């Protein structure tokens, strides 16, 4: 069954990524290209298929729960993979809506955080570590309130040993990858969600240049709580054993009383 | 002090 038959092909969104319309029911798709010659992890199918490492991470994630963007088909081409995902509308990204908005309040700021973390315990429950949570790799869709993870290209199956190769953003890479090229998956995960709370509540990520990272300072620049800042200051300590669990901080007295999705979008997107 | 996208 041909591609060009089966969905209708619009503009781009960004990069590969096109918007499109699946014709079977005019369910909204995005159409997502990757070139072969630029693919470094590749993984095999059961049918023993040689797939790209991003399709063998959004198959074992894209079982129903609505936290991660779904891949709902994809096909092999002469010199390229099409990823065929859902699209979300009214959709817009956490970078740009933070950018928009500015430093967010601390209870929308709880409900996008919260949403982030049981989208990474339902990534690590999968067998799958994401390596690039950062705002530009979420997605808010806006009339739900439900947040979706994008971007598995930098990804990894979860194992329990050092990983000592990295893809991902520089800024919320961990102290111990800029210093030592090693890191663990779980505690590498829980440094990047303290860099992403930081940036909710503050408007920007804390951290430009290596030294920054490595230094173990966090300052401030806006009115933030004292629990708030104790979470974030727990998920960026310098010892990865002395980081936070996914349990944790989701039991973290600043966690308590989160908003529903649709309570999110009521209060804080329509 | 611009806040800006990061590569990966
Ligand atoms: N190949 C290297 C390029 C890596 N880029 C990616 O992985 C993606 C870019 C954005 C993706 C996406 C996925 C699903 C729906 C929507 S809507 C939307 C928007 O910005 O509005 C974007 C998306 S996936």
């Amino acid at each position: 069954e041909p591609l060009e038959s089966q969905y209708q092909v619009g503009p781009l969104l960004g990069s590969s990524v096109y918007s499109g319309i699946r014709v079977s029911d005019n369910l909204p798709v995005a159409i997502k290209h990757v070139e072969k010659d630029r693919i470094s992890d590749w993984g095999e199918l059961p049918n023993g298929t040689r797939v790209p490492m991003e399709v063998v991470l959004l198959k074992k994630v894209s079982s129903g729960f609505s936290g991660v963007i779904r891949l709902l088909d994809w096909f092999e081409r002469p010199d390229s993979f099409v990823l065929i995902l859902e699209r979300p509308e009214p959709v817009q990204d956490l970078f740009d809506f933070i950018t928009e908005r500015g430093a967010l309040q601390e209870e929308l700021a709880r409900s996008f955080f919260w949403q982030v973390l049981e989208a990474v315990r339902h990534c690590h429950n999968c067998g799958v570590l994401h390596r690039d949570i950062k705002d530009e790799n979420i997605l808010i869709d806006l009339n739900r309130g439900e947040l979706k993870l994008i971007d598995f290209g930098s990804g990894a199956l979860l194992k329990d040993t050092v990983y000592t190769d990295f893809d991902g953003t520089r800024v919320y890479s961990p102290p111990e990858w800029i210093r030592y090229h090693r890191y663990h998956g779980r505690s590498a995960a829980v440094w990047s969600l303290g860099i992403l709370l930081y940036d909710m509540v503050c408007g920007d990520i804390p951290f430009e240049h290596d030294e920054e990272i490595i230094g173990g300072q966090v300052f401030f620049r806006q009115r933030v709580s004292s629990e708030c800042q104790h979470l974030i200051r727990w998920c960026l300590a310098l010892r990865p054993s002395d980081r936070p669990t996914f349990e944790e901080i989701q039991n973290h007295p600043w966690m308590q009383d989160v908003l529903l999705p649709q309570e999110t979008a009521e209060i804080h997107l329509h | 002090r611009k806040r800006r996208r990061h590569p990966s």
